[PDB]
């Protein structure tokens, strides 16, 4: 079918190999309709998405967008969200804020996104610590929303443990700052791994009381997932060596293989709706003066290049590829642990402390 | 140095009345040297060109906070949300004055989606503040809907754990279909009558036929129904005697405007006595900056108390919602509405009509069979429970004791063995 591309500036991708992938792809076409329409926004607003929205639905009908975000918010993808609550036009979550873990989703939008839960992202950090024998560890979240489940794994984790992890109590920061309780807070903590599962602003107030306060030695390990550390461009101040972030975004990871991914999923399913129904464009026109068949639980089984692409009843992949990062003395994140499609692989087995 | 004021406002006495408070904000609200300019928007039959003139309007402006103030759409979508998503994204709450739904009561989807208006969770609560007058313990609950029934659901069992009680039997189906019948009558052989429903307005316009071609207004049945099932033909397939609730100071819009302006203003002037002031981005070229004050923000508007209202003492809790809501608990007395009682949010004070029922009389219907029907379990006990068996087909063989005391043996229904 018709679908749009919109990049940004992430990664340094261009835009003229999103005109190239149409040329010499897209060989086994059963639409008759497929175009592409490669675009760039310098900005990230809501201003321009809304105008490229009546701008290109009403171009011949384009019933497909991708968008690369490099903010730190899901919520962006929510943005697309509005495209899957009225058009009711599938996108898939291709890269960045676009594409980043949220709590719940809805049955009724035809939203995805591409990568793993946080209860499957916290499956992965409890393998990592399982592999490195780190038994006794902390657990210290704020009040940012999306606390209860994660809170909750690691509860249901450590009371059907195999191995006896040794948790400690759930340090929560309802304020800000003080230093007159959470001081007494910060001195019981004496595990290994301190857990964090806050906003990025938060994380940095945190780490620099950690710093401040002497929290921050070899044996004290900071352990951070996608929504708190963030994208890899932007390092703020006060990171103490031995941050080790679970997220995707990756340097040398092709941006053009996602979205000839998530163009081969969106093609393979209007090739598979072709058979079933006739009318296959069937949404909103245009924007000017206003479902039955979507494809939400229709592109499950899918599978594109051989990649196990498939989509799970949340929304998400089924077996995507997680990235480790380490953050040394440089000032750099390097790139060390990739997940496999079952197991867990490991790189580097010497760790460096 | 410019203010400009979102509003999504297109009738003209509301217009005149939001120029009025617009200028009535920065009278007596201090001495501040700022301005505020009002930016309407017109009506569009669609949601998206809606969004793309009130985006228009904002981000090229640097507005501050936004107000919505249409309960009458045009489409049958009823989402205040593209406004609120677009300033989601530069961390602005948007305070919401139309839906009342549970999807919106979550911070997950909805991060900053802040409104004025209670959702159905307080209903639940006047629900089972009316269950404390009249004793009422074995409730039967029939949610349609997925998004706010897991709320309501846990909203009961919530009240249901600090009455340190259980519930009877609760009901989750898919919405669109016309065989609840089966599930009507399957919930007619349960030990209460106490029906509770939740539900949009065609599926209680489809309970509502499903319960009138089973007779299910007789006597004993209770009907205790919200907003949604006496509006549209659910107003019209109800029976005539169900009770139901009514806003007081909800539906009339001009004053409810006036008060959100008023909260609005005292919270950006409240927001503009701190320092950290900083303005919305635009979205022209080469510049993503964030907005970097939204936990404060967030602090100031989360923890604000207010005094000042038309309608009444406007809080904010911790999940955005209203405190101490004015309710109507209202009768449908042969297809008109009967004022039969009003609810301050601590009590509630009949007035002096009569709260008639489809069952009997003015009182609780009596709804309760849970001693008509006793599932006496036992366990086969030598000294206790002799069981044998029957002569020719169900049939006890009166045995004579010692005493002159004849064997009274019940027809009950044992098993041979165990599974093995
Ligand atoms: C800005 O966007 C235009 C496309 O609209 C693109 O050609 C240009 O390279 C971009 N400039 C930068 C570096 O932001
Ligand atoms: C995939 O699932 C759909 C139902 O969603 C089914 O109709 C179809 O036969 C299945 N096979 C493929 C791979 O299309
Ligand atoms: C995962 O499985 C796919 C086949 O579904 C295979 O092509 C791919 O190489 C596997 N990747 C690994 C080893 O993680
Ligand atoms: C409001 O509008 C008037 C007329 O355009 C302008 O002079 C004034 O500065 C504006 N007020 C502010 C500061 O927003
Ligand atoms: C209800 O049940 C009947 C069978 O008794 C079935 O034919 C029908 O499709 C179902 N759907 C409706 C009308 O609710
Ligand atoms: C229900 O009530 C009507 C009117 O009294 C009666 O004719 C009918 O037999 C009853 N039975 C049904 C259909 O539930
Ligand atoms: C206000 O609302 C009530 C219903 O609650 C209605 O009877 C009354 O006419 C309304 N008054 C105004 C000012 O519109
Ligand atoms: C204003 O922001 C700065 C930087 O975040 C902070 O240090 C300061 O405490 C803030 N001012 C107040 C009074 O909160
Ligand atoms: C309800 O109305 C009464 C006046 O009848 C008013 O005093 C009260 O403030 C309102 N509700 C609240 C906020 O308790
Ligand atoms: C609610 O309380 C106010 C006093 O705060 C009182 O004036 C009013 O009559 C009460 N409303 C009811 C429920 O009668
Ligand atoms: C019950 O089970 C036994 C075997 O355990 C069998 O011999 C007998 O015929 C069965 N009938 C009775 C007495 O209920």
């Amino acid at each position: 079918l018709n679908i749009a591309v919109l990049l940004g500036h992430s990664h340094d991708v261009t835009e003229r190999e999103l005109r190239n992938l149409w040329g010499p792809e897209q060989a086994t076409g059963l639409p008759l309709d497929v175009n592409v329409v490669a675009l760039l926004m310098n900005r990230t607003d809501p201003k321009s998405l809304i105008t490229h929205v009546c701008d290109l639905m009403s171009g011949a009908r384009i019933h497909g967008l991708v968008f690369g975000d490099d903010t730190d918010q899901e919520a962006v993808a929510q943005m697309l969200d509005f495209i899957s609550s009225q058009t009711f036009i599938p996108i898939l979550g291709i890269h960045g804020g676009a594409s980043m873990i949220m709590a719940d989703k809805d049955p009724t939008s035809t939203f995805f996104q591409f990568g793993a839960s946080i209860q499957q992202q916290a499956t992965v950090m409890l393998k990592i610590m399982q592999d490195y024998d780190w038994h006794v560890f902390s657990l210290v979240t704020t009040i940012f929303p999306g606390y209860r489940d994660f809170i909750s794994f690691i509860k249901t984790t450590v009371d059907n443990s195999f191995v006896g992890w040794d948790m400690q109590n759930v340090i929560t920061l309802d304020t800000s700052f003080e230093d007159a309780k959470t001081q007494v807070q910060l001195k019981k903590i004496h595990s290994s791994v301190i857990l964090l599962y806050c906003s990025k602003d938060e994380a940095v107030l945190i780490l620099s009381e950690a710093r401040s306060l002497g929290l921050t030695g070899y044996d004290f390990f900071w352990i951070v997932p996608s929504l708190v550390s963030g994208n890899t461009e932007l390092i703020p101040k006060e990171f103490p060596s031995g941050l080790i972030s679970v997220s995707y975004d990756d340097w040398d990871y092709s941006l053009e293989a996602r979205v000839r991914d998530g163009l081969g999923i969106l093609t393979t399913a209007a090739s598979s709706m072709l058979e079933k129904f006739s009318y296959i464009p069937e949404a909103k026109a245009s924007c000017y003066g206003q479902p039955l068949h979507t494809l939400h639980q229709f592109m499950v089984n899918v599978t594109w290049d051989g990649k196990d692409l498939s989509f799970t009843e949340e929304g998400y992949q089924v077996h995507p590829r997680l990235v480790v990062i380490v953050l040394n003395k440089d000032r750099e994140w390097e790139k060390v642990g990739k997940w496999e499609n079952q197991t867990l692989s490991l790189r580097h087995a010497v760790w460096p402390r | 140095k410019i203010v400009n004021i979102g509003a999504v406002l297109s009738t003209r006495k509301h217009e005149q009345m939001f120029r009025e408070a617009v200028n009535q904000a920065n009278k007596r609200h201090g001495s501040w040297k700022i301005q505020l300019n009002a930016t309407s928007v017109t009506h569009k039959p669609n949601a998206i060109q809606m969004a793309l003139s009130v985006c228009e309007d904002l981000i090229s402006s640097q507005v501050y906070a936004i107000l919505v103030s249409h309960p009458p759409t045009p489409n049958d979508h009823f989402t205040p949300t593209p406004v609120s998503y677009t300033a989601g994204f530069y961390r602005i709450p948007v305070l919401g004055l139309t839906t009342r739904m549970s999807i919106y009561s979550d911070k997950s989807i909805h991060l900053s989606f802040l409104r004025t208006v209670p959702p159905y969770s307080h209903q639940s609560s006047v629900w089972f503040e009316m269950m404390r007058v009249y004793n009422w313990n074995h409730i039967i609950l029939l949610v349609s809907d997925d998004h706010e029934g897991r709320a309501a659901q846990k909203r009961l069992e919530t009240l249901l754990e600090e009455r340190e009680s259980k519930a009877e039997k609760v009901l989750q189906f898919d919405p669109g279909t016309k065989n609840v019948t089966a599930l009507l009558m399957e919930a007619r052989e349960l030990e209460a009558r106490v029906i509770i429903l939740s539900a949009s307005e065609d599926d209680a316009a489809t309970v509502y036929r499903a319960a009138a071609m089973l007779n299910m207004t007789g006597s004993g049945y209770v009907w205790l129904v919200g907003e949604r099932e006496i509006s549209g033909n659910a107003l019209r397939y109800a029976p005539d005697g169900i009770i139901g609730l009514q806003l007081i100071n909800g539906k009339n819009e001009s004053a409810h405007i006036s008060d959100a302006v008023g909260v609005v203003a005292q919270a950006v002037h409240e927001l503009l006595e701190k320092e950290n002031i900083t303005d919305p981005p635009r979205g022209c070229v080469g510049n993503t900056n964030i907005w970097k004050t939204g936990p404060l923000f967030k602090r100031v508007l989360m923890s604000s108390k207010y005094a000042d209202g038309v309608t009444g003492r406007v809080e904010f809790n911790e999940d955005g919602d209203r405190k101490f809501a004015n309710y109507s608990i209202m009768n449908l007395q042969n297809r008109k509405l009967v004022q039969v009682g009003i609810y301050n949010g601590t009590h509630v004070i009949p007035n002096d009509r009569k709260i008639i029922w489809p069952g009997g009389e003015t009182e609780k219907p009596r709804g309760y069979q849970m001693s008509t029907r006793l599932k006496i379990v036992t366990i086969h006990q030598e000294p206790f429970v002799y069981v044998k068996p029957t002569m020719s087909d169900g049939t006890c063989k009166e045995e004579f004791t010692v005493n002159g005391d004849p064997v009274k043996k019940v027809i009950c229904t044992g098993p041979n063995d165990t599974s093995p």
